[PDB]
């Protein structure tokens, strides 16, 4: 509150000190006397606090003087006809800033602000912040002034290093997902060589991951920045839906590709013959259909429905709550199953690789090489593991044993999973044609 | 506008049909595996191409592929062909369903409708017009033999199999383990290969058959080695794997045991060469013969291992000691080739 | 070599026959080619980009 | 045009030595892999020794190994085969023929007659 | 004895005499007399059409004299007859032999020929009343693959082959009317005369020969090339021709001057020329390269006028419409590109 605000903007003094004007100040911003005399302030200190104090006051007595000076400040603001309407229109948090100004320059000093003061009753925070940005005030004390102005703008107390710190990371992620997936898709669009049937699956992957860093990820980032949901209720539902859909589509698609390669190396003779275009597209559409039916339909129908009804019915409180029944099947379908399939698949595939290397060694009289075969699998499985595993397991951890889990872990993990969408283009599109076609678009 | 509006629609339709059949062609084509068979001389490379549970199913495949085409093209022709028997109606519809389905079992029900159809005068009338549309070469043969193919104990005679053959006299497309192969024999070409050898860059494998006993004669073995190195280093052939058949095993054995003609004469580096450690000599094979055999094999191997790229591989073999069956060897070696195609594509190799 | 003497003989007959012919100065040949080109150059669409308005493929 | 004239060669007593030279022209000698091909009495042609454009990769037939050294002069557009310790089995016609394609590894020459770029050759005979 | 020696001596001398006789006519160079002429400037074409009917690599194509339809052959065993304007498929002809190294379009557009590693020239009638196009007549006299061929008319047809010889056939009789021999290698390509009086051919002996359809003998042999001649095309007036080769240079030869007038090459091109052709006027000389690009040269000044971006694989074939209104290029990517 204002106690913290002024405490930072002023500081605390339990013993009489000197302010910028050389007058006698004590507590928080409190000026006892402007008289040059040393013992003149102590008198008003004694009449104020009600004690014989030698110029040292208790910790709580400074707060007493504070509630007092603040009450009086508000009074001044009310008796002053210039600040009255402006103070009346504003919310608490901004009122704290107003009172802070009345604290620094006094009610009159704040009254000389008529422009910005008008922009406060017109509810335009940014332009007002621009007017305030240029003043002998801001110029005299840029730091404090800055924090105050920002307190006016956003209407919060946020004015750490953490806001920008997270903002930048979220920017790098939001940028990676978009540039990457867009690059892949448009690359497949403007290059005829990438039209290969196998590539269509990876195109699905690209699309799935594109909507990730377009709607889901940016809105989630802004969500972590504002510390609350400004998008409304219906759109909070829409957004959550697109979230689940993108996740499911992503993981599922990765599994599909896994199946593609398993089919390639396992039954090579049957590969080109059995798998067709209609079949492939059918697999894509199947993926997106099952992905949508497990996300949009269940969510929009309130199938995954005290804190819960409250935040739900509340337009602006967007928070994920899910019944056990929805989390078990939701997770098993969106992650676990594809995980198992992939494990068995890339496992058998690796088996094949080892086999072929064996035969080769039998025919070649010319263990270091095996590593080259193991690494690609290590990253292809690893990136899909580290990202979505810690999250999707923690889901069943929050479902199975309640109050064993932090709410920071959930979001953090979820984001970690988000990054996979950005990793896809790098861990997938490495194909020879893909690369050339990629750099040809980069000039 | 005018009539032109109709003409545009005409060319549109014709193009549509062509597109269809072509769509049917891409599947079979991509499903096929092309192989290039070649050898220097006296290798009897014409014999390998000269030489039964699956064969039956293949025959049935042909029969169905015939009937379906016949009954299907009836109404698509300008004067759509009417059946003399309308009672065969649902029997046509049936054939118009089953066509183009994977792993068809050909139930006893199928042969009734098919045979009864081949009995229909209108259908046959349609076949006599086959010259205008596109139909498989062997149709009437297997269509007359339907009742015979019916029998569960059916065991196709040699003469009955000869018709199941696809093609140029050198060209061969044969079926093995339900996997289409299309071989080409270059023996009908002169000995300058640089121009026509480019013709197969898409060939899944080059079968290269060289006589192991040719080290004496002229030293045709060194010539074979040369041809191989050239094939292996050609820019258009850099991606093609060579399945190597070392022929005339028996003849090699004879020459080696005799002693008059010594490999080390034409291959001095042999004198310092010892049989491989993993060597698996066959029963009744002098260690000398085994050593020479493996020396030749390694002579072709060192070139394949010289590149170090791993885009292609050379699969050696020994043959002609006794005829037997090299088709399976070829098969497996192709399977390996393609497996390593996908494997290398993924950097898994 | 006796099978070779037929080839040497016949080849000598070929060089012999195509050795005697009427040749024109290169300058005349090239001048004539240049003349043909500078003549029919107006008849050559590939030479002058066809306006998409009048182009049959556009 | 394209022509290669094999010079040198002749009658040599067994154990002796003979140095074959080949004059090349009608093409840039630098870009072509070169080789020597011999034809024994009444027998099909057989490859003897090859040399890469760079003068790096050099191969010999099993027999000629150590008895034959092929060296090329690029700037002078000429090919060289130094034959030593000649044996009665070496008697044959030596043509110096160059690979068909420029800038390459492989070769598809050594066709029986019917090869575009090959010399008329020289006759090397080893007396008995 | 020693007859062969005298023969080779007379042959060498003759060669010298021709060499000098040619050196005499050499008083100028086509480059010299075109020096003043205004250049074509850099001018590039565009792709007006992309035709995809092909499963495998296209080995060759040909334009119909109607300037509309065009024939193309592919290693997939299919022979497709397209319509450039509407980009449609007028015909699809399944071949017996999947490997086909060439095809040609009759002047009447009535028949279409093909050939390849099968060593046979298959003529197909497009005018068939009874139904679709079926093999009309297949001519095999060849001991080697069929590299190239052209229709004189709907009756007799000339072909070139890896058999080392070229042959003029008669489709109806099904036999060879005449046989052209004397090439020292595979004959890769041929080009007829506007009047079909005589025709040239490129081969793997790095020399192009000019033959006569009636006489059946080679009148002139032109050698400028270092390596095999992949393709050969006549100059519109008939007095010269162009050749692509593996030496990675195209060459112009004049018949009346009996020598190469000019060479089209570049220090940045080491790859051979697969195909060539001129434009209506003959000012431009187009050549496809193994590099996947297509170079447009100036048949006079020797400078490359432009290039064709394009197919991701080697361009197999190239042609210019009889009305010189369009260019077409087939490649190993199964795609045909029509340019303007
Ligand atoms: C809305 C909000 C509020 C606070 C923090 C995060 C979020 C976003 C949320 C968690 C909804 N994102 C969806 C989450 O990634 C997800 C994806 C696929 C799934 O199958 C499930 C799933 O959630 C759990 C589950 O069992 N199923």
């Amino acid at each position: 509150n204002i106690f913290e605000m002024l405490r930072i903007d002023e500081g605390l003094r339990l013993k009489i000190y000197k302010d910028t004007e050389g007058y006698y100040t004590i507590g928080i911003g409190h000026l006892l006397t402007k008289s040059p005399s040393l013992n003149a302030a102590k008198s008003e200190l004694d009449k104020a606090i009600g004690r014989n104090t030698n110029g040292v006051i208790t910790k709580d007595e400074a707060e007493k003087l504070f509630n007092q000076d603040v009450d009086a400040a508000v009074r001044g603001i009310l008796r002053n006809a210039k600040l009255k309407p402006v103070y009346d229109s504003l919310d608490a948090v901004r009122r704290a800033a107003l009172i802070n100004m009345v604290f620094q320059m006094g009610e009159t000093g704040v009254a000389g602000f008529t422009n910005s003061l008008r922009m406060l009753q017109q509810k335009r925070w940014d332009e007002a912040a621009v007017n305030l940005a240029k003043s002998r005030w801001y110029n005299q004390t840029p730091n404090r002034a800055k924090r105050v102005i920002t307190t006016f703008r956003t209407g919060t107390w946020d004015a750490e290093v953490w806001v920008v710190g997270m903002g930048i990371v979220m920017s790098l992620i939001v940028l990676a997902i978009v540039f990457g997936n867009v690059l892949v898709i448009t690359a497949i669009a403007k290059f005829e060589r990438l039209q290969t049937v196998t590539n269509y699956f990876i195109t699905s992957l690209a699309c799935a991951d594109l909507v990730m860093g377009l709607a889901v990820v940016p809105f989630g980032a802004a969500h972590i920045l504002t510390k609350t949901w400004t998008f409304g209720n219906f759109w909070c539902e829409f957004w959550t839906s697109i979230d689940v859909l993108c996740v499911t589509a992503s993981i599922e698609t990765l599994c599909v590709i896994a199946v593609d390669r398993y089919f390639a190396i396992t039954s090579p003779f049957k590969y080109q013959s059995l798998l067709t275009k209609n079949k492939a597209r059918v697999i894509i559409l199947m993926v997106w259909i099952v992905s949508g039916l497990t996300s949009f339909l269940p969510i929009q129908m309130h199938w995954y429905r005290q804190e819960a009804i409250n935040c739900y019915a509340e337009e602006t409180c967007c928070d994920f709550f899910t019944n056990q029944a929805y989390a078990i099947a939701s997770s098993i379908v969106s992650f676990y199953v594809p995980l198992v399939i992939m494990v068995f698949v890339y496992s058998r595939v690796f088996q094949e690789a080892k086999r072929q290397l064996q035969k080769i060694d039998k025919s070649e009289g010319r263990c270091l090489k095996e590593h080259k075969a193991l690494k690609t699998l290590g990253i292809i499985m690893g990136t899909f593991t580290l990202c979505w595993l810690p999250f999707f397991i923690v889901n069943i951890v929050h479902v199975i044993q309640d109050n064993l889990i932090r709410k920071e872990v959930y979001i953090l993990l979820n984001w970690i999973g988000y990054v996979n969408s950005g990793f896809n283009p790098l861990i997938y599109c490495r194909s020879p044609d893909f690369r050339i076609a990629f750099q040809e678009l980069l000039c | 506008t005018e009539d032109q509006r109709n003409e545009e629609k005409a060319q549109r339709e014709a193009n549509k049909k062509i597109e269809k059949q072509l769509q049917k062609d891409k599947q079979v084509y991509r499903a096929t595996h092309r192989l290039l068979l070649l050898g220097a001389g006296e290798s009897g490379k014409s014999t390998i191409v000269k030489q039964k549970a699956t064969k039956v199913q293949d025959i049935k495949n042909n029969l169905k592929e015939a009937i379906e085409t016949i009954v299907a093209a009836m109404s698509n022709l300008v004067p759509p062909v009417e059946l003399a028997n309308p009672e065969n109606q649902f029997r046509v519809d049936y054939i118009l369903s089953v066509m183009n389905v994977p792993d068809f079992d050909f139930p006893p029900e199928f042969y009734e409708h098919a045979k009864a159809l081949w009995e229909d005068e209108g259908v046959r009338a349609c076949y006599e017009r086959s010259n205008e549309y596109q139909l498989i070469d062997c149709a009437q043969y297997f269509l007359d033999k339907i009742d015979v193919i019916k029998q569960d104990d059916y065991v196709p005679s040699d003469q009955d199999l000869l018709r199941c053959r696809v093609s140029g006299i050198f060209e061969t497309k044969f079926q093995v383990d339900k996997v289409n192969f299309h071989m080409f024999d270059v023996g009908g070409q002169r000995d300058e290969r640089r121009k026509w050898i480019q013709c197969f860059n898409d060939v899944t494998a080059i079968i290269f058959v060289v006589a192991s006993s040719s080290y004496n004669m002229t030293n045709r073995l060194q010539e074979a080695l040369n041809l191989f190195k050239s094939i292996w280093n050609n820019r258009w052939l850099r991606t093609i794997s060579v399945i190597l058949f070392l022929n005339k095993q028996d003849l090699l054995a004879e020459k080696v045991l005799a002693g008059k003609s010594k490999i080390e004469d034409y291959f001095p580096e042999f004198a310092r060469y010892t049989t491989p450690e993993d060597a698996t000599p066959e029963p009744g094979e002098d260690p000398r013969v085994t050593r020479a055999k493996y020396f030749i094999r390694d002579e072709f191997l060192r070139i394949s291992t010289a590149s170090g790229d791993g885009r292609h591989y050379c699969y050696p073999h020994f043959t002609c000691a006794v005829d037997t069956e090299n088709i399976r060897r070829v098969f497996n070696d192709c399977r390996d080739i393609i497996q390593r195609m996908h494997l290398r594509q993924y950097e898994l190799l | 070599n006796t099978a070779s003497i037929a080839q040497a003989r016949k080849l000598v007959e070929q060089l012999k026959m195509e050795a005697n012919i009427d040749r024109i100065k290169v300058s005349k040949a090239a001048a004539d080619l240049m003349a043909y080109c500078e003549a029919h150059a107006k008849e050559d669409p590939l030479l002058t980009p066809v306006p998409a308005s009048e182009n049959p493929f556009r | 045009q394209v022509q290669l004239q094999e010079s040198g060669g002749g009658l040599v007593q067994p154990g002796g030595s003979l140095r074959l030279s080949c004059a090349a022209s009608g093409f840039t000698f630098s870009n072509y892999k070169m080789n020597w091909v011999r034809q024994a009495p009444g027998k099909g042609l057989e490859w003897v020794s090859d040399i890469s454009q760079s003068g790096a990769s050099i191969s010999y037939t099993g027999s000629v190994k150590g008895r034959f050294t092929i060296s090329r002069d690029n700037a002078k557009n000429t090919l060289y085969l130094q034959m030593n310790s000649l044996k009665p089995e070496d008697t044959a016609v030596y043509y110096c023929a160059r690979c068909p394609a420029p800038f390459t590894r492989d070769c598809f020459d050594v066709t029986s007659t019917t090869y575009a770029y090959r010399g008329q050759g020289t006759q090397v005979t080893v007396s008995s | 004895q020693s007859e062969l020696d005298q023969l080779r001596q007379e042959a060498e001398q003759l060669k010298n005499q021709i060499r000098d006789a040619r050196k005499a006519c050499a008083d100028a160079t086509l480059s010299q007399i075109t020096n003043n002429i205004d250049p074509v400037g850099r001018i590039q074409m565009r792709t007006r059409r992309t035709l995809r009917g092909h499963l495998a690599k296209i080995y060759a194509m040909h334009w119909g004299t109607d300037s509309r339809l065009l024939v193309s052959a592919s290693q997939d065993g299919k022979l497709i007859i397209w319509d450039s304007y509407t980009t449609n498929k007028v015909h699809a002809i399944p071949l017996r032999s999947s490997w086909v190294m060439t095809c040609a379009y009759a002047p009447s557009g009535n028949y279409v020929a093909c050939g390849g590693l099968d060593n046979i020239c298959s003529i197909y009638n497009l005018k068939t009343r009874e139904g679709n196009v079926r093999v009309s007549r297949e001519l095999a006299g060849h001991t080697g693959y069929l590299s190239c061929c052209r229709f004189l008319d709907d009756n007799q047809i000339v072909t070139s082959s890896g058999d080392t010889t070229c042959a003029l056939w008669d489709i109806e009789t099904g036999q060879q009317t005449t046989t052209f021999t004397g090439h020292t290698g595979d004959v890769m390509s041929l080009s007829l005369a506007p009047d079909t009086r005589l025709f040239v051919s490129g081969a793997c002996d790095a020399s192009a020969k000019l033959w006569d359809v009636r006489e059946g003998m080679c009148r002139q042999t032109f050698t400028g090339h270092e390596s095999d001649i992949n393709a050969i095309c006549f100059f519109p007036n008939g007095n010269a021709f162009a050749t692509g080769s593996d030496d990675a240079t195209c060459r112009l030869f004049d018949l009346r001057a009996d020598q190469e007038l000019m060479t089209y090459s570049h220090d940045n091109i080491i790859c051979g020329i697969t195909s060539v052709s001129f434009s209506k006027s003959g000012r431009l000389l187009l050549a496809g390269y193994d590099d996947f690009n297509c170079n447009v040269w100036d048949a006079l000044k020797a400078d490359r006028a432009g290039v064709l971006a394009g197919h991701d694989n080697r361009v197999s074939c190239l042609g210019v419409t009889d009305d010189g209104m369009a260019v077409a290029t087939g490649s190993w990517d199964s795609f045909l590109k029509i340019w303007n």
